RNA sequence: UGAUGUUAGGAGGGCAAAUCCGCCGAAUUUAAGCAUAUAAUUAAGCGGAAGAAAAGAAAAUAACUAUGAUUCC
RNA sequence: UAAAGCUAAAUAUAUGUAGGAGACCGAUAGCAAACAAGUACCGUGAGGGAAAGAUGAAAUAGUACUCAGGAAUGAGCAAUU
RNA sequence: UUUGUGUUGAAGCGAAAUACGUGAGUUUUCGUGGAACAUCUCCCUAGUGCAGAUCUUGGUGGAAGUAGCAACUAUUCAAAUGAGAACUUUGAAGACUGAAGUGGAGAAGGGUUUCUUGUCAACUGUGAUUGAACAAGAGUUAGCCGCUCCUAAGGGAUAGC
RNA sequence: AGCACAGUCUUAACGAUGGAUGUCUUGGUUCCUACAGCGAUGAAGGCCGCAGCAAAAUGCGAUACGCAAUGAAAAUUGCAGUGACUGAAUCAUCAGAAUGCUGAAUGUAAACUACACCAAUUCCCUGGGAAUAGUGGUACUCCUACAGAAAA
């Protein structure tokens, strides 16, 4: 008619599928079945496929701020007593 | 729309905040090279996504 | 290097260590060499130039000249001399950027802190 | 400006209350910041500084 | 003997994978066509560890004048 | 001499981190990325994914002054090198 | 490996030569350029020689000052501002929408486009002093309006299997 | 003061447009050597904040482009400021202290800064004196003790 499937027809096309996700940030958690499509958050793990290199590396571990890791690195030459504080004056 | 949830909203907020133009005196340093920010929106030709 | 393994001669790892060493390490870089009266009255051969030093110049169009180095900027690797001066487009006055490996100082600025540096040195 | 080996001799007390007279200074600058009188705008830099050390000592 | 207990003291759960352990499991392709065969005890899928893992002290070879736990070249 | 159990070395390492090196590439090449690069941007989504290095020894030399012009800009007997 | 050129100007590039060679090519002059460049004495080595592949990436033409800048009835006189007004503002005319309105108020979607002041490099497919463009500051006040509570078509879980 | 027809095509000299060529390189690539996991004592990842004037990247966490301690050791800057005649201005090291909301996420929920139950909680002097609706605990499975109750 005159909402055809073109132009006519993406006129009608507001609503949304997807939204701001917990535990990612990307607009991807499906607002119906309530499950992220990139991350699969209301189950534990994290949903990752081997068919695909590029995706893989877009959230590895190095991509991050690596907060408390980073910390502990240098630790294994030094090798300090917990709790040890270099001699004063 | 004007019915808004609490973190929606303060998302716009930030997204306001973050398209401003680099400061003046920033440029009158030295060793630094920068003109003008590269990430500037406008409202009507790029949409935030959310 | 030479004989040990362990450190590097190569262009672009030293290359880029200059440019970009902390600016503790940059003070050791900034060092002059002593004259001869002041090589036997101290055992050393050079030393790191200091604020209120006293020096002469030695390459470069003011060849010659000598005066009391006013300031010192480890960012830009250079030193200013008391009466080396230039005028800008405007008509404003500045100095001129010596590279502190084209001068021989002639008189120290001692204290504290470069006595126990003399002391081994000897 | 305050030293951390000034205050190791110091009570607990005293301690409390030099911290406190420090977050009445550093309120009445940033109310004085707040309208358009930038004369002493310098000033909150050591004062949270000191409010650092005196919360340092005190922890320890 | 099951159950109950916000009783005291403790463990498991998620991330990461180049090398390692266990399961599950194709077709493209080659045969100048194609069905067994090949691709391959492979790719994709699901679980479990370490600075290595797995294997390992004969219900093993030989047929000699006899050798002698496992691994690798 | 089966149907129970433990055990170091010689072996491997397209991951992470640190060090050294080559008859290797030289900005359409070499990693997608020599630069605020898995960034800008596109897709409802799973995903897709760039372009972009070089003044001079020194700008602690980045263009002062005059004339014309609303300005932009141009010219000079004027000016840094 | 041998033995050579360069701030008294290298490589590169432009125009050339009473020059050499059947030829691919060597060699030299003048100009620009401002820091590196050879080896033919003999050997080694390879991502080693382009006119085409509706080849790949980038740049540029004739077509050409050409096709075109036609829905929505329609404009005119005077004044202000300004470097500059057919399309900024004021007054006077002639007209339209005609309550099933380019009138009022909400939802989905957008996210500061809202307001006041300033202002024109680019944009506003003609002009532009206008603007939803650009810049600097502001603006959203609830016991009674809503969510929040209930249950629906339905979704996710527990025990067991 | 005077004299070349116009267009089209060809060749020189000087320019415009464009970014090849040569020179450069704090970047890639491959090989060799050494070492090796993190997490309920809350990880990897995500979000939100922090500077006198502060968008991105980098760094940090309500002590927030940095505190304390140790080694050097006068400057650091756009302006304003801050520093010695060496726990101070800056660089490095990094063992003490501190480390927002989340996330396996674990009181119940989640396009909610929504809603429970239990214990009121935290300081200062040396038993007093104060402050605060603020703090902590509560998932499931399993092991060793223990506790009482029940059947037999
Ligand atoms: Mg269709
Ligand atoms: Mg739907
Ligand atoms: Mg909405
Ligand atoms: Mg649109
Ligand atoms: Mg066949
Ligand atoms: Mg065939
Ligand atoms: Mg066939
Ligand atoms: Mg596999
Ligand atoms: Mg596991
Ligand atoms: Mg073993
Ligand atoms: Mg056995
Ligand atoms: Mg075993
Ligand atoms: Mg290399
Ligand atoms: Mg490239
Ligand atoms: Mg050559
Ligand atoms: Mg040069
Ligand atoms: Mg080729
Ligand atoms: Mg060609
Ligand atoms: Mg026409
Ligand atoms: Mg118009
Ligand atoms: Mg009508
Ligand atoms: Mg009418
Ligand atoms: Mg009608
Ligand atoms: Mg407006
Ligand atoms: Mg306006
Ligand atoms: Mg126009
Ligand atoms: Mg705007
Ligand atoms: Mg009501
Ligand atoms: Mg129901
Ligand atoms: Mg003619
Ligand atoms: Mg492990
Ligand atoms: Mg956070
Ligand atoms: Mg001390
Ligand atoms: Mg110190
Ligand atoms: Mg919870
Ligand atoms: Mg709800
Ligand atoms: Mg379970
Ligand atoms: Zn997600």
């Amino acid at each position: 008619g005159k909402a055809g499937k073109g132009t006519g027809s993406f006129g009608k096309r507001n609503g949304k599928t997807h939204f701001l996700c917990l535990r990612c940030g990307k607009r991807s958690y499906h607002l119906q079945k309530k499950k992220c499509a990139s991350c699969g958050y209301p189950s534990a793990k994290k949903r990752r496929f081997n068919w695909s290199v590029k995706a893989k590396r877009r959230n590895t571990t190095g991509t991050g701020r690596c907060r408390y890791i980073k910390t502990l690195r240098r630790k294994l030459k030094n090798k300090f007593t917990e709790g040890s504080t270099p001699k004063p004056k | 729309g004007s019915i808004k949830r609490f973190r929606l909203k303060q998302r716009l907020g930030k997204c306001r905040r973050q398209n401003r133009p680099v400061p003046h005196w920033y440029r009158l340093k030295k060793d630094t090279k920068i003109r003008y920010n590269t990430k500037r929106r406008h409202w009507r030709r790029t949409k935030l996504g959310l | 290097m030479k004989f040990n393994k362990q450190k590097s001669s190569s262009r672009r790892k030293m290359r880029k260590a200059h440019f970009t060493a902390p600016a503790g390490l940059r003070r050791k870089i900034m060092s002059s060499k002593l004259s001869k009266e002041l090589r036997l009255k101290y055992k050393t051969r050079s030393l790191p130039v200091r604020k209120d030093d006293e020096v002469l110049i030695c390459r470069g169009h003011n060849h010659g000249r000598e005066g009391k180095v006013v300031k010192i900027n480890r960012k830009r690797y250079k030193i200013y001399v008391e009466r080396v001066t230039r005028e800008k487009v405007n008509g404003e006055s500045t100095f001129i950027g010596i590279h502190p490996s084209n001068v021989v100082l002639t008189k120290l600025k001692v204290d504290k802190n470069r006595k126990k540096i003399l002391d081994r040195k000897a | 400006n305050v030293k951390a080996y000034e205050l190791r001799t110091l009570k607990k007390k005293e301690l409390l209350d030099k911290l406190d007279e420090l977050k009445k200074e550093l309120s009445g600058l940033r109310i004085s910041k707040a309208l358009g009188n930038s004369a002493k705008n310098s000033k909150i830099h050591g004062v949270r500084k000191n409010v650092a050390r005196v919360l340092t000592v005190y922890n320890q």
